[PDB]
């Protein structure tokens, strides 16, 4: 268990960090589903406003 | 032209109760009844309830 | 001076024989029912939604 | 002359289909509006209301 | 009839007999490793797989 | 004629988005 | 000549994933169709 915790100790840590960077690459990506939100409503109604 | 009698249907709107999200809820009670640590029962109780 | 495409099967296609790996998968087959297997009473239907156009025209 | 080619090649692929093993196919089965074709039956009943 | 308006769509057929689509598969892999008749090892490892 | 006054109502059933329910009912109205 | 109805293109995603949301759309346009 002393041996174990000098890998433990980088596996808790890389695995927090790979989890965190998981969680701003999600907030992230409803970032991105923001800007898809923006982009399907400019496709409908500034479309529809060159129709105009 | 008396029409909307057709309506080219009306083969409907359909929110129809074809619905399972109403969700699947897989209620499995495994009951794994052991004597002395040896499984004598795995009484796996499946309620298959559709919500 | 007309004249179009009087080719049939364009690009040259018809449905090939496809045969893959002999992938053993079972499917538990939950259909979709097709009431649609030609539902074809409606589309000689289509041409008399269009009979009835040509009887009043 | 109106020689223009009014079909189009509406292009198909099926590369081999290899051992579909995994597992993770999940169904959906959305289908089918298809509310234009109901709009063409009502403009089938208005051109032959106009029609009569 | 001047044939038309339309509504044939899926409002609730579509959501379907689909679960997510997933059954809420819980997956309890309860592998209760026993020797001479005692629990060695209990192993409880979950899957979530979708369905 | 008695144009084409088609109400479109984008009856979008939200239950999520590819499950599935794009209900665009053109009611093709004959006014 | 008689039209425009209003084609409320009210798109709507969403997408749920794996149970949680991950992003809750609902856009309003008005096609003056």
């Amino acid at each position: 268990a002393k041996q174990e915790s000098t890998e433990y100790r980088r596996q808790v840590q890389s695995l927090t960090c790979e989890v965190d960077a998981l969680k701003g690459t999600n907030e992230s990506l409803e970032r991105q589903m923001r800007e898809m939100e923006e982009n399907f409503a400019v496709e409908a109604a500034n479309y529809q406003d060159t129709i105009g | 032209p008396n029409f909307s009698s057709l309506n080219l249907r009306e083969t409907n709107l359909d929110s129809l109760p074809l619905v399972d999200t109403h969700s699947k809820r897989t209620l499995l009670i495994k009951t794994v009844e052991t004597r002395d640590g040896q499984v004598i029962n795995e009484t796996s109780q499946h309620h298959d309830d559709l919500e | 001076t007309s004249r179009s495409l009087y080719a049939s099967s364009p690009g040259g296609v018809y449905a090939t024989r496809s045969s893959a790996v002999r992938l053993r998968s079972s499917v538990p087959g939950v259909r979709l029912l097709q009431d649609s297997v030609d539902f074809s009473l409606a589309d000689a239907i289509n041409t008399e939604f269009k009979n009835t156009r040509t009887n009043e025209k």
